[PDB]
């Protein structure tokens, strides 16, 4: 079907449709355009006018140009072959190696899992790292918030978990980015090309990129989070497997669905955000479940407006977190890495009736040990390293083995370290600080601890470097 | 009288220092309150002028 | 085409439909598109008809045609509902087959008026020691469950509906407590997980679950309280007993303040129109308990909100505790020190259910309610006491999850604890002892925990009955 | 129902056939004008964002393209337009020139020199709105753009193809960085390093006329006009200019970025070109959003500034430096156009008045500024004497609530405070004498292996002063080693110890 443009207001394009109007969320393409323009329907105004946020400049478009009616909503090419693919929320390849070659084209616009098709149990994502599968384990199916986000090692902690997810249970990735500054788009293209997650040569790749860039309209940036769902979605039900959809940023998700909603003409709500906060957040967060097909687990990078934790944005999307990790620039001090605050993650998991008794026991036992040292620490500052008992020197002691332990050398940083990246299972973890809490490790130094696998690996160290 | 008072001192100066902290965080969230709502006075009062012609 | 029966959509977009036609329209009536979603005719314009979708506005197209059904806004209403999870129109969405009621009850009808009501007289059991001794809830009350972000009122609804166990599996039909949970803009996810848990706990063959979760469009969201409500009405008007959980009351409210700001209403405070006071008050003014000439059924309402930061004194918070006959302050500091249910027995209060509390369990926690507001103030030789005593009753009133406890066996724990037997035991062995104490007498001693539910009260036989128990208990721990 | 053509002037046009001889497709009446903007009925076959221009001389750009009128922006004063004047079309987009034709020429928004020094060369010409580069033209930043000031070489370095933010206060300094930036470039153009050359360009939004021509004769007395070029769009410019001059200066910069050179660009200020906009989409009937702002302003700002790029070699190697200034108010980081701005830049070199009336001029307060490219952007014997200086600061900066004290402290945190107050009187530098790396590294090296632990801090602005006059005559080897080479060689780093012993071993 064809129409013309009759108005055009900033990014906002109306259509009139003489024949038949497209139904609301269609992709229309404007025909004499330089380069692809696609503009999204969103009301039907009467008059067989419709008006459509544009996926792109409108700038040099006239009163009358002719638009065409898709006829289906925004498809983007899903497949096995999208990993390793830059591609625009529109799915039009911009890492310029050619068109991504698909028998499969996927709508972004889709609908959340019907109530029967999700899982009724919950489950537990081993990502292979000591502090989060112990004090934060990640829901399988659930979304993860992720904070700090500024020379703490997001990018070297989204890498590492995108291998060891791509090596432990063999699924997929996505890196949706929301609103990508430009430059750091490139540096993590090429980050992940050199750590290996992306392979140019012999198509092993293991992440599908969608970048929604930070000069795009505001009805760009708010669709490429859907886009990543969309790619990450086939892999789920077509593959039948586990992904992970790492969302960055998505403060910058809601921040473009407020602009969207604004230029439409809408009142804006609570702190000027768009009236459909809830419901747009909703959408996109309630297609990152877990189907009785795979599963999606998403990882949110998120920013708190004015540090504020009861802003409209973060007060919405804390409403969908499943767990949290918080990178705490205090920690990379210290040398440890992952950055991870041990203390304030959290996970909605950590329940003896999902992770067991074991397990929630020993997270348990560590995190007050912890407290008790971080305690303890004012006491050092203050009275001096003298004044403490013998039951709390051999706590701190043991804290900060636990310390040491925690921190662990990722297979994709061993230009960074000097070591050999380890991937260690659940059950090692587990064992490893049950041994230390109870105390059978006492008699090591503190350093045996530092930077090591399993527990084992802490034994060889001190055997190593005491003899 | 000299030792005790500097240690009577240093957990005063504590109690206090931890007084001003639980005020500091009450207040946080007051002014955290109060500037969300003066946003979206201000907002509604630009939306009501705005519909108002 | 039928211009009086049928009408065309004008203009669709934001998810309030115009229409052309329907000149025969009732305001407030039900009205079916052609592709296969509903919507209610709310403003009926000289012109035009504004009809608001209960469905995603993608499915709706300018030219489409709009047929009314013919009845206001009602919803399917029986007993073939228990056991079903339902959408928040009443069709089924659990895939079991069609609902397959005969009786359609109007979401809008109107709360019973002042002569019909009597008050509270009988009482709800929740099976949460802190909720049953300290803050008692009667049938028919409205006690709202105001916290934060995770900090475990989910938890006090199901361990209510799975607690009336008990009584849904008796005989004494005038017992019989039938459980709603209506679930608003809430992950889908938590729905099934929580049906499932219902569904282990064979807590489901009277349990009725509507639907709105987070992907549901804001008009059935904001409709989904008002056909649990109607739901209810049902028991209610019938003679027999109802309790419905929305949870939570502040999602609806976020729904209702799109729907308003989408059509262009004037916002008020925090954007909220000036309706939602009515709607919260439209809506838990039909938690009655009617008097024997009409049946004396009830219908008791569980609303939760969740302030933000703890900010109680906020706009919906005040609304629905200016609504409310009570509270249950969940705090989260107490949560998460370890004190679980984190009620903040300070602040929360219940002004009906006082008087609906059982003479056994009045008894001993009126002695508990004095003990822990004395050590409330105080925190050498009284004070000790009251410390120690406070303490144990804290650490005794600490509950598992989904372990809900007969009302004989909190009186029978906390008189162990108020009568200062564990007044040596060392504070932290309290819930040792505690999970301990029970098995004894849930094994050997049962003819004294049947006597006490059976003659509703600690009568002197039974006092010293308990008293040797409790104290030979203790002899040997 | 209504529309703004439905006048009755057009209606009896229409009714008696008289709308067949006047040209509807490339000319237009107005209908409507007031505060700048015209409504005009006709120009079916304008663009969006095309420039037309009126009977009386005027130019205009069409933003609104609606179905019944076009609203048009006026570029001057509407006292000329009137109601049922003539617009045509120009037939295309707002453009402006570009070549080396600029440099040293003061220009408005749309290129005509405004200094009175004769027409502008001008051999080619670039559209103002053109689409940034992608995810792969770029490289990632590694070279340095040489400051020339302590502060922000040192612990807030900025690379090449880098969007900095000068974040501030009124008065606080933030052109002075920018012209201390500018200035600091001569002792590269003069040379004959063609890869370290970089051509500056000043956007002057919504400043009086005055203070451009303050700062236009103070760029020509350090003779650093010949590499630069001022756009300005002073207050009395209409509000389409001040809009539009960020992009005129960002497209005259994309040519030397395009063409293998460096450029650098400082859109001072970019809350007056959010003001602009504001104003333009507040008169067009625009919907408002937070503070009146429309919803499109993130977006103004974002096309704008991510076109400061650093090709790869295989684009020419050239690039585009930004260094937009904001000023906050109160200190209101959290506002709506300082957020929008410190979420698209790449760092910030935020300034206070309480470290400017302390002493700490600059008031660059570390800690709250940040250069997410960080050491990639220096040099190595920058890097070397930077890290440390960076700890030992971080150090200083949380136990300095104590510096009334001091004393009855421990002697960890004795040396951390006499440490962090000679590094701080250290960073401390005049105006508009910015320093060469080679000087700046050797202060630096000087402060912090504490060879200034001895001199009273009073004494430390003076110490610096004349111990950079002895290196920059007596040892202009070691200098030249340092700054050729690129690092402090073993016997550089002798070198300088003898040197910095030698000069402290007598100063009094
Ligand atoms: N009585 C209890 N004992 C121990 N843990 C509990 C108890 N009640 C709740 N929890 C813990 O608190 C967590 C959240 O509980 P719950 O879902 O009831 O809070 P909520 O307010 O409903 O959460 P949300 O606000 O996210 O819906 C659960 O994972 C559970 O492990
Ligand atoms: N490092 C410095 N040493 C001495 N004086 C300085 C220094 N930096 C700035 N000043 C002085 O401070 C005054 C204000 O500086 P400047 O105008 O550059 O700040 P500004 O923020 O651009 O002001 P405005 O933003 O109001 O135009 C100037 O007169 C300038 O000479
Ligand atoms: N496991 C690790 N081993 C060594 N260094 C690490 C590790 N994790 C993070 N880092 C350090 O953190 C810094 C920031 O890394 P990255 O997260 O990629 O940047 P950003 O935090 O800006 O995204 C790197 O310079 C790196 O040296
Ligand atoms: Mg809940
Ligand atoms: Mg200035």
């Amino acid at each position: 079907t064809t129409g013309r443009i009759v108005a055009v207001i900033g990014a906002v394009v109306d259509v009139q449709f003489d024949e038949g109007l497209p139904p609301i969320l269609n992709a229309l393409e404007v025909q004499g355009r330089e380069t692809r323009l696609v503009l999204e329907v969103a009301q039907h105004l009467g008059e067989s006018t419709v008006r459509t946020i544009a996926m792109d400049g409108t700038e040099g478009l006239v009163r009358g140009q002719k638009v065409l009616d898709s006829g289906a909503p925004i498809r983007i090419p899903v497949g096995p072959e999208t990993l390793g693919r830059i591609m625009n929320v529109i799915g039009e390849p911009i890492d310029e190696r050619g068109p991504i070659k698909t028998k499969q084209f996927a709508a972004i616009h889709a609908e959340a899992p019907e109530f029967v098709e999700m899982s009724v149990e919950q489950e537990i994502l081993v990502t292979g790292i000591k502090v989060v599968d112990l004090l934060a384990p990640y829901a399988k199916g659930g979304k993860i918030g992720l904070f700090g986000g500024a020379g703490v090692g997001k990018t070297v902690l989204i890498m590492e978990l995108i291998n060891n997810v791509a090596k432990a249970h063999g699924g997929y990735s996505v890196f949706a980015g929301v609103g990508e500054r430009t430059r750091e788009g490139n540096d993590l293209y090429h980050e992940m090309i050199e750590s290996g997650v992306i392979n140019l040569k012999d198509a092993t790749s293991k992440v599908a990129l969608v970048y929604g860039q930070m000069n795009e309209p505001p009805g760009a940036r708010a669709r490429v989070a859907l886009t990543g769902l969309t790619v990450a979605e086939y892999f789920r039900d077509q593959e039948g497997q586990d992904v992970l959809l790492f969302i960055d940023n998505i403060f910058r998700f809601t921040q473009a669905g407020s602009e969207v909603s604004a230029l439409l003409g809408r009142i804006p709500s609570a702190v000027g955000y768009q009236p459909t906060l809830a419901t747009d957040m909703g959408t996109m967060q309630e297609r990152i479940t877990t189907t009785k097909k795979g599963s999606i687990t998403s990882v949110q990078a998120i920013y708190v407006p004015a540090d504020d934790l009861t802003d409209p944005a973060p007060a919405t999307t804390f409403a969908h977190l499943d767990a949290t990790t918080v990178l705490s620039r205090a920690i990379a001090e210290l040398g440890i890495y992952p950055a991870v605050d041990p203390l304030d993650s959290t996970s909605r998991i950590m329940d003896p009736n999902i992770v067991g008794s074991e397990h929630y026991d020993v997270a348990r036992g560590v995190q007050k040990i912890l407290q008790d040292y971080k305690s303890l620490q004012d006491i050092i500052a203050i009275l001096g390293m003298d004044e403490l008992s013998e039951e709390d020197k051999l706590t701190v002691s043991r804290a900060r083995k636990i310390q040491r332990f925690l921190s662990q050398p990722f297979q994709v940083a061993e230009v960074f370290t000097g070591h050999l990246g380890k991937l260690v299972p659940l059950k090692e973890t587990i064992k490893g600080f049950q041994q230390i809490l109870a105390g059978e490790y006492d008699h090591l130094p503190e350093q045996a601890f530092y930077m090591v696998g399993p527990i084992e690996e802490a034994v060889a160290k001190a055997d190593k470097l005491a003899e | 009288s000299t030792t005790s008072e500097q240690s009577a001192r240093m957990t005063a100066m504590d109690n206090a220092s931890k007084n001003a902290s639980e005020m500091i965080d009450k207040l946080t969230l007051t002014f955290n309150r109060t500037r969300q709502a003066v946003i979206t006075k201000e907002l509604i009062e630009i939306i009501s002028g705005a519909a108002a012609l | 085409v039928d211009l009086e029966e049928t009408g065309r959509v004008l203009s669709i977009g934001d998810g309030i439909a115009r229409v052309h036609g329907l000149r025969n329209v009732q305001a407030e009536e039900m009205v079916e598109f052609s592709s296969g979603l509903k919507g209610m005719s709310l403003n009926l314009e000289p012109d035009n008809v504004g009809v608001v979708v209960f469905g995603n506005d993608k499915l709706i197209k300018e030219g489409d045609i709009v047929k009314r059904t013919g009845a206001i806004v009602d919803v399917p209403v029986g007993e073939e509902l228990l056991g079903r999870v339902v959408d928040a129109l009443g069709n089924a969405i659990d895939g079991k087959g069609p609902i397959g009621s005969k009786a359609r009850r109007r979401v809008g009808l109107k709360a019973p008026g002042i002569i019909p009501r009597i008050s509270v007289r009988e009482p709800m059991q929740t099976g949460i020691k802190a909720v049953d001794s300290l803050v008692p809830i009667g049938r028919g009350q409205r006690e709202l469950i105001i916290g934060d972000r995770q900090t475990g009122k989910t938890s006090i609804a199901i361990d209510t509906i799975i607690n009336q166990k008990r009584f849904n599996d008796g005989t004494d039909e005038k017992k019989k407590l039938y459980c709603i949970y209506v679930a608003i803009g809430q992950k889908r996810s938590t729905v099934a997980q929580l049906v499932k848990r219902l569904t282990d706990a064979d807590a489901m063959k009277y349990t009725i679950v509507v639907s709105a979760t987070a992907s549901d469009a804001a008009p059935l969201q904001y409709l989904a309280p008002y056909s649990g409500c109607s739901m209810g009405e049902y028991f209610r008007d019938n003679g027999k007993h109802a309790l419905i959980i929305y949870d939570d009351l502040s999602k609806q409210a976020v729904a209702y303040r799109q729907m308003s700001l989408l059509l262009r209403r004037p916002p008020g405070r925090e954007a909220y129109p000036g309706d939602v006071f009515y709607l919260h008050s439209r809506l838990l003014e039909r938690a009655a308990k009617m008097n024997d000439a009409f049946g004396g059924g009830s219908l008791t309402a569980l609303p939760v909100i969740e302030t933000q930061a703890g900010d109680v004194s906020a706009y919906i918070p005040t609304n629905v505790i200016s609504i409310t006959d009570g509270q249950i302050f969940l705090e989260t500091e107490l949560f998460y020190k370890g004190i679980r249910p984190a009620i903040n027995v300070g602040l929360s209060v219940s002004r009906v259910g006082s008087a609906a509390q059982t003479r056994a369990m009045k008894q001993v926690a009126g002695t508990m309610k004095l003990e822990l507001a004395q050590y409330r103030e105080v925190a050498d030789a009284a004070t000790q006491q009251l410390l120690s005593r406070g303490v144990r009753l804290t650490e005794l009133l600490k509950q598992g999850q989904y372990s809900p406890m007969a009302i004989e066996e909190q009186v029978a724990v906390i008189y162990a604890g108020v009568r200062g037997y564990l007044d040596k035991l060392e504070p932290s062995k309290i819930t040792k002892f505690e999970n301990a104490f029970l098995s004894h007498v849930i094994s050997q001693h049962q003819a004294l925990l049947g006597k006490i539910r059976t003659d509703g009260k600690i009568s002197e036989e039974s006092d010293a009955k308990l008293k040797e128990i409790v104290t030979n208990f203790l002899a040997g721990f």
